[PDB]
């Protein structure tokens, strides 16, 4: 009888148990029918969808196959004897939680539940409860400024570029260098590079004229067949995309100046508290430096006296997961539950409390 | 409230370090 936490993301599922300082399962949020690592293997004779785009569950039935997979094949664990805790994208719509709840208790038989947001658990994973967290991972990054647990609404922002958008410009980018990636195979590849050498640079303009003068920022990356791929600027031209959407062209400001004007469409009298509690979540916020270039941008955009402050924590890939975990242990949670009897009594809206 | 009571919770949890390692 103890919680399980159920983080859904673009790309990557999050499964655990409450109380575990890690997901113990984590795997592609993929339906090929195969889920996950069975359907990313076996791919030439299917067709693979994510059932979430951009955050925000779009195919139920794959969806279920996911839960299914999560509960079963990957936990091995009985619903029907766990609360279970799942995360949402922040302004994901009513009819999106609802049927949330009603697989939950109707399909898995869960005896409580409960959908929270995902920065808001990040912003608990850090020991915060007001902040404004900068959620980036695989299809979607948002700026979510948060008062007592609260998101607060009109200040959210939603970006549509994210890893997977990183990934793609890395592998245009190598084959503008001399190399090509162009199969599916070659894009696992690329999406690994770009885990493993990019970085953002804190001049970018410095750091172009210093890669194209020396060979000091190149590193490479060997390929099983023997090809090295060696790359200099790509290593920080990739994540750059961050700061400057319109390297893919995307008319957007970086984010930056999300993080700016999402702070900028709260009260006055909450903007120091944000300023001073940047929290980075999410895999796309990995890359080494960001911390520093967040810290000097939003600098350069908040007025002069402001004390800036950005919390980016070495375990930031999981943060949304690990504030769940906390949330669905805590003994102050545990009559915050949606339970079975409530469900069964007045319905999947129950879930608006 | 609880809800000042979890918000004290979340202040006082620990965080991470107080989460079996695995
Ligand atoms: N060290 C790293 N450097 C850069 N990117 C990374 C690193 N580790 C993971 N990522 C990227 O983070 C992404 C996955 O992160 P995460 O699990 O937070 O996203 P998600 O929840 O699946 O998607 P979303 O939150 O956008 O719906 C992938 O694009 C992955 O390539
Ligand atoms: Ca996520
Ligand atoms: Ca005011």
């Amino acid at each position: 009888t103890t919680a399980l936490v159920c983080d859904n993301g673009s790309g990557l599922v999050k499964a655990g148990f409450a109380g575990d300082d890690a997901p113990r399962a984590v795997f592609p949020s993929i339906v090929g029918s195969y889920v996950g690592d069975e359907a990313q293997s076996k791919r030439g004779i299917l067709t693979l969808k994510y059932p979430i785009e951009h955050g925000i569950i779009t195919n139920w039935d794959d969806m279920e196959k996911i839960w299914h997979h999560t509960f079963y094949n990957e936990l091995r664990v009985a619903p029907e004897e766990h609360p279970t805790l799942l995360t949402e994208a922040p302004l994901n719509p009513k009819a999106n939680r609802e049927k949330m709840t009603q697989i939950m208790f109707e399909t898995f038989n869960v005896p409580a539940m409960y959908v929270a947001i995902q920065a808001v658990l990040s912003l608990y994973a850090s020991g915060r409860t007001t902040g404004i967290v900068l959620d980036s991972g695989d299809g979607v990054t948002h700026n979510v400024p948060i008062y007592e647990g609260y998101a607060l609404p009109h200040a959210i922002m939603r970006l549509d570029l994210a890893g997977r958008d990183l990934t793609d410009y890395l592998m245009k980018i190598l084959t503008e260098r001399g190399y090509s990636f162009v199969t599916t195979a070659e894009r696992e590849i690329v999406r690994d590079i770009k885990e493993k050498l990019c970085y953002v640079a804190l001049d970018f303009e410095n750091e172009m004229a210093t890669a194209a003068s020396s060979s000091s920022l190149e590193k490479s990356y060997e390929l099983p067949d023997g090809q090295v791929i060696t790359i200099g600027n790509e290593r920080f031209r990739c994540p750059e995309t961050l700061f400057q959407p319109s390297f893919i062209g995307m008319e957007s400001a970086g984010i930056h100046e999300t993080t700016y004007n999402s702070i900028m469409k709260c009260d006055i009298d909450i903007r120091k508290d944000l300023y001073a509690n940047n929290v980075m979540s999410g895999g796309t916020t990995m890359y080494p430096g960001i911390a520093d270039r967040m810290q000097k941008e939003i600098t350069a955009l908040a007025p002069s006296t402001m004390k800036i402050k950005i919390i980016a924590p070495p375990e930031r890939k999981y943060s949304v997961w690990i504030g769940g975990s906390i949330l669905a242990s805590l003994s102050t949670f545990q009559q915050m539950w949606i339970t079975k009897q409530e469900y069964d009594e007045a319905g999947p809206s129950i879930v608006h409390r | 409230s609880l809800h000042s009571a979890l918000m004290e919770a979340i202040h006082s949890s620990g965080g991470r370090e107080k989460l079996r390692k695995v």
